[PDB]
């Protein structure tokens, strides 16, 4: 279905965080 | 971008610039979802009340940029319009309703580190992530503040705001094909899209598969990061159906 869509070569593909990146994923917790 | 910081290199491989031929400028943000496929806001192509109403040879697409000027050979490509798609019930006349467009390139790209698509939301994706409080990454070459360029791509998160608010918030009426993000008066933090930046990806990242979605597309907005004002974008999903239907019949 989304084939390689939405992987950042130089970030998911290579295993490495950009600088915000887990701000958006503690949002889901909505806080922390 | 309003209150947000340089972007990394290939943070946003998606990340379009809109450009037009003559004079030369910068119009409006965009973003790859495909090797030949361009989504973008269609008050950014048209847009009678100001005259605007651009056609495929009065434009070029930007691809795999960095600088906001510097011209960065064999990195970025630039690419020629076949075929511009508004959609049909687009509102211009009231509040830029179904805010969307998509362009067809001439040939197809090819994908780099700087150059790759983003993925668009699914229902699944939509009714998990589109949620009040959750936070979604907006990035382009907009604007610092109300009319102020930034010489790299800008990135900023900006979370989403409950609907109700979205509404109380300005007296222009809102669609379900859209939604608000920003940060309320409160929460001491501040960001928002500005001119320039319309046109531009709203995108989350997925919790589950670690992929990036288009949630968004910046609409509008009345000024640019002010207390009690929201910026507004096109709900993808809401209008993804139409998205297929373009792609599925012209290909
Ligand atoms: C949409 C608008 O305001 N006017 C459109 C004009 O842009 C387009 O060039 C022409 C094509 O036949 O259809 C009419």
């Amino acid at each position: 279905g989304e084939a390689d869509c939405g992987l950042r070569p130089l970030f998911e593909k290579k295993s490495l965080e950009d600088k915000t990146e887990r701000e958006l994923l503690e949002s889901y917790i909505d806080g922390r | 971008i309003v209150e947000g910081s340089d972007a990394e290199i290939g943070m946003s491989p998606w990340q379009v610039m809109l450009f037009r031929k003559s004079p030369q400028e910068l119009l409006c943000g965009a973003s790859l979802i495909s090797d030949r496929w361009v989504l973008t806001a269609a008050h950014c192509l048209l847009y009678p009340p100001w005259d605007k109403n651009f056609t495929e040879n009065d434009l070029l697409v930007r691809i795999g940029k960095h600088s906001r000027t510097r011209y960065e050979a064999n990195i970025e490509k630039i690419s020629m319009l076949e075929k511009i798609y508004i959609h049909p019930r687009y509102n211009w006349r009231e509040n830029l309703d179904r805010d969307i467009a998509l362009m067809k390139l001439k040939k197809p790209v090819a994908f780099s580190d700087y150059i790759h698509p983003v993925c668009l939301p699914d229902r699944e994706t939509a009714a998990s992530l589109l949620q009040a409080g959750y936070k979604g990454r907006v990035t382009g070459w907009g604007n610092l503040k109300e009319t102020g360029q930034p010489s790299v791509l800008q990135v900023v998160n900006l979370p989403i705001v409950e609907r109700p608010v979205c509404k109380d918030s300005t007296r222009i009426r809102i669609t379900d094909n859209m939604f608000c993000a920003g940060y309320k008066p409160d929460e001491g933090k501040r960001g928002d899209a500005c001119e320039g930046d319309s046109g531009g990806p709203f995108v989350m990242k997925s919790p589950f598969n670690n992929r990036w979605y288009q949630m968004g597309i910046v609409s509008w907005g009345e000024g640019c990061d002010r207390d009690g004002k929201y910026g507004f974008y096109t709900h993808v999903f809401r209008l993804k159906k139409w998205i297929q239907k373009v792609i599925d019949q012209f290909g």
